[PDB]
């Protein structure tokens, strides 16, 4: 067995290769206390990690060590990996290879320090660093398609044909569920309700995860919510009081299809997918159009597969069929795909091994993992 | 061959579970009998041996003095795990808090529960706890005089780097 | 062995660390004789303290040395500390490290002179000052909750969550048993009974201690007392004459809920407790409404927990559960909490020793204690 | 001619367009009596407003009808507007269009209820609701800048370039002159002075305005105040007694740079400025750092512009000038800006007219104003 540790920017998703689904899913958060620690003894800790922080958050400054899929704070990222292996999986990491992941078009130094900490702190016996939108394509049961992965921090497209990636046609967009959370705070502020702190940012994430949905036709949905009760509904806070919301429920997800709302100049996710298909060689485009693959938690909004199929069918030539593949387990497909990969018998030849790291130094990942 | 305790040659020393309540030089309150102030008691032995004994990976236990030395050798690794970046004035207080916080005794959560005899009675557990708290308070205080030897505001790296090392791959 | 001295506004409570109740409780009072004293030499003395002063009250001027939790006369206060050590406990203070209690939001000069007298005059080995609210959580055996403490001189709230106090959400209200005794000593004049002397203050206190109760619904108790004698009670004064009391018997404690009765603007104990919860972070409020810890001798009127639970249920959102926690030992729960704190094995490195007073003066107390 | 009326959380500031300074500058207060009122013919009235409430305060409870730039008490807000027009300005509102103000990121029900009151009750010919900061830039005689505005109830940044605002880089912080006043009421307790009534909040506000100043280097000013020296200064209360304060003079406004003094988990005004600039497009940052504009009464502490220049220089990259403009008229520069904007010959197309409100209802205010 080998660990598969998809340290995403919003959730760590971890477990064992060939296991059905990730067994350690928790916030990619380190919390530190912000108040007068008056009661002596009491089992107090200098910092808290994951669900241990999320449940204590009313006294903590929660901060994610990872932003837009790039590690910003290594002293806390080691704290998350240590929590993953010793507290959440309860293994010794020196006994198991780890398949890690990262998004494409990351800094070189991210990939180096992430191999160095696995070999020099966690003492791991072998490791590998897969591209997240390649893994999501194993989890679809395919060898050609265009994975749209979108998580908490990054959205990216990787077009693949016959198992060859077309790396010139990879699109990264630094917009995903954390920007939709920050935008939901900016529009909730307009109805009556103020959310400000790093802990209140989790309450509005827990709104976004169950009140929001994607409108199939935003400009007509906007007129319908401005003229009826049916689109409005309510959520009950930790403080027992009720929050009622309406056109905020679909204006939030719409930022993915209209990044101009949060001040970005870019294509939306629909036109970013088409700009990746139209960068590919002309003979493969039909087999990409019939195999768009949704992945990552930001693709979980009710109606996003219907909307994505509508917007791509308007951009694509009407002569040919579009399919969006969106399984119900697309919430974890990058982990699911790493759990396939780390169990394929040729894969056991591809690991960076401890001995090979010791001899080659941390630059070995650049001449073995892609 | 790793380095065993000198006290395994001693006999008719008091015992709890199968720890040895070895003579101790200290100011802390507890049941340990006073040592000669001019002699190496088990804590000067345990601190002297720790930096060598945590590199070996195969350690036969001769008797209750080694079961005591192992608990000390494991608790030094907890202290060096704590101490990174502290001023001595903070380290004294942090490592006394570590020494005094509620811990599992052998026979209760304890890692080496295969090798240490549980307390013989409901009363033997208390004489064990009041010994091990006195032992590990003194062990923390003694260790800090070595790790903050030459400079008082930065733990000497020649002691701090064993914080990743782990006696026989066990820890508390 | 340490001493715990809850040096309160109306009662001193004192005992050793690890005792289950105070070994001494007595009036926090000093007095001088009010008359010519011509028959000299039958054991008269220049001034009287505690139970001796209380026993001779008719021939005495009685001075409390504490006003609203601030020492207002230092000579009288050090006479009480001298009397605790050399009459009530009968121990050398220079062999007993001492734990002391104070209200939050207090003059810094009070804690300094209280420190100075302990090291300069009682020569104590080591000493500590605790904000008396957080001792009520030690006595209640809990890491979490909102204290309401009402003493003789001060009423104050402190939210604590999982061992951390929220020092911005703390608040205090200079209204408790003294001001209720002043108000009762006023309103009995509406029935034509009269009390004016510093002795008669204690008679009205001794009436307030047993006749008075908290109305569950003040307008109903007013309307029923205005139309029946069945709520009336009677009591006999030391001089031999007798009094009968009606609506005054609950209109007095109602001042805790309506401070406008004594001309104060700031709101009652229910409203200030709710505002102290609402001043906390949004997530912790669920656990604070479930842990309203009452404390201090003014929180002991019949019906006060039932009234407090009714009032806060009208303020808080009804889709959550609010409870008042009010043990039989309320009156001593500050001192009981100090006895627990002084017994903790982890606390024994927090006593401020004379061997760090010497090079720092009284000023050490603000950085070493709290 | 046009009226201009800044609905300030602490002072109403009102006048005609083209006037050089506001005609009316008075507290945003409604006062009510709290005493028996036995004196027939005392000149007493049922409620008090502005400077009549401020001068009569000894017998009153004082109610601010705005909290944090949001109207919380509409029935008393239309009493303030009625007092403003009919008593303070002595105008018929039917003869003058009104420019009103609102802070950014504000519950849009506020904006609707405000315009509804102007058209339904004051029958104002036409009106507008400017963003509170955009007026501040006009008064500076400027078109590129980052406006740091801070009043009695709200602090916000609007970065704006060539007359385009960046609405995604707008940042708002509900910390201002009242939060500093209430923190001063808290820390004045450490000397043993006490202030608790709403009338005493005004006395602490009158201390704050002339005793407090911003330390250039807070820890060094604390270490300088640790020896009694020229740091401490006297003030004389309405009671005729003197008080003295030391480091309470600069712990007072340091809360702007350290909101954790009032328990807020948010950046100070220096990092809120720098985070707003670092959210802006990379080319405009140089011109925003060169054109930072302060406004509102909380920007008037001695040394605050100097210490802001020092703090932004420590955050920003070191190659380039940083210039925080602090006008001497910045006490009123939002109203000065409104007096310019309502006077421009290009602006008369932008007023909401009564005739189009009578078609659209109050929702026209969003479609016209932002
Ligand atoms: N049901 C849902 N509806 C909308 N957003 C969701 C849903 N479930 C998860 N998310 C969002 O997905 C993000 C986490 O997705 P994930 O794929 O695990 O991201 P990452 O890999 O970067 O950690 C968070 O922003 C979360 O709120
Ligand atoms: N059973 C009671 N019911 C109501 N008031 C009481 C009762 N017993 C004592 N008191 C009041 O308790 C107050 C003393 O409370 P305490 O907590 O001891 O105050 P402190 O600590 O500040 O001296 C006195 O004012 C007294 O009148
Ligand atoms: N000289 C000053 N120094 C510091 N603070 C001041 C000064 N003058 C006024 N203030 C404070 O600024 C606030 C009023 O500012 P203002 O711009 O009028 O706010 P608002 O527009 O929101 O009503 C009050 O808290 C007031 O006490
Ligand atoms: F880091 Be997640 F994939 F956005
Ligand atoms: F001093 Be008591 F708490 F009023
Ligand atoms: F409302 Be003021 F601008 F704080
Ligand atoms: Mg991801
Ligand atoms: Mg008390
Ligand atoms: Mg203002």
């Amino acid at each position: 067995t080998a660990l598969v540790c998809d340290n995403g920017s919003g959730l760590v998703k971890a477990g064992f290769a060939g296991d059905d689904a990730p067994r350690a899913v928790f916030p990619s958060i380190v919390g530190r206390p912000r108040h007068q620690g008056v009661m002596v003894g009491m089992g107090q800790k200098d910092s808290y990690v994951g669900d241990e922080a999320q449940s204590k958050r009313g006294i903590l400054t929660l901060k994610y060590p990872i932003e837009h899929g790039i590690i910003t704070n290594w002293d806390d990222m080691e704290k998350i990996w240590h929590h993953t292996f010793y507290n959440e999986l309860r293994v010794a990491p020196e006994e198991h290879p780890t398949l890690l992941t990262e998004a494409p078009l990351n800094p070189k130094a991210n990939r180096e320090k992430m191999t160095q900490i696995m070999f020099e702190t966690f003492n791991v016996p072998a490791m590998y660093v897969a591209i997240q939108a390649v893994l999501s394509l194993y989890a679809s049961g395919r060898t050609t398609g265009i994975v749209l992965d979108s998580g908490d921090g990054v959205t990216h497209n990787v077009p693949i044909y016959e198992g060859y990636a077309l790396p010139h046609a990879i699109m990264r967009l630094d917009l995903a569920g954390r920007d939709l959370t920050d935008y939901l705070m900016k529009i909730l502020t307009e109805r009556g309700y103020s959310f400000v702190t790093t802990a209140e940012r989790e309450i509005v994430r827990d709104i976004k995860e169950k009140l929001c949905y994607v409108a199939l036709d935003f400009e007509n949905e906007m007129a319908t919510a401005a003229s009826s009760s049916s689109l409005e509904k309510s959520y009950e806070l930790p403080d027992g009081q009720v929050i009622t919301i309406g056109n905020e429920r679909f204006r939030c997800p719409e930022t993915l299809f209209q990044p101009s709302f949060i001040g970005m100049e870019s294509a939306g996710i629909h036109e970013t997918t088409y700009n990746s298909i139209m960068k590919c060689d002309i003979d493969i485009r039909k087999d990409l159009y019939a195999n768009n693959v949704m992945s990552g938690g930001t693709t979980m909004y009710p109606g996003i597969a219907d909307r994505m199929q509508k917007e791509i069918t308007a951009l694509a030539p009407s002569t040919m069929k579009i399919k969006i593949i969106a399984p119900p387990e697309r919430k974890y497909s990058v982990w699911i795909g790493g759990s396939i990969l780390a169990s394929l018998s040729t894969f056991q030849q591809m690991w960076i091994t401890k001995q090979e790291y010791d001899e080659a130094g941390p630059s070995i990942v650049h001449r073995k993992c892609f | 061959p790793a380095y065993h305790s000198s006290f395994l040659s001693l006999t008719d020393v008091p015992t709890t579970g199968n720890i040895a309540m070895l003579p101790l030089k200290t100011k802390f309150r507890g049941p340990a009998y006073p040592a000669d102030e001019s002699q190496m008691d088990i804590i000067d032995e345990c601190i002297g041996l720790f930096r060598a004994n945590c590199f070996f990976r195969n350690f036969e236990i001769k008797g209750p003095a080694d079961r005591t030395l192992i608990y000390g050798t494991l608790f030094i690794s907890e202290c060096l795990g704590r101490v990174n970046g502290l001023n001595y004035r903070d380290a004294e207080r942090q490592l006394n808090s570590l020494a005094l916080e509620n811990f599992s005794i052998p026979g209760s959560g304890f890692p080496l529960n295969a090798l240490y005899a549980p307390p013989l009675s409901p009363q033997d557990a208390e004489i064990m706890r009041t010994y091990l708290t006195q032992f590990r308070q003194e062990l923390a205080y003694r260790l800090l005089s070595h790790v903050y030897a030459t400079e008082k505001d930065h733990p000497s790296k020649w002691w701090t780097c064993f914080s990743k090392r782990r006696f026989m791959n066990k820890a508390l």
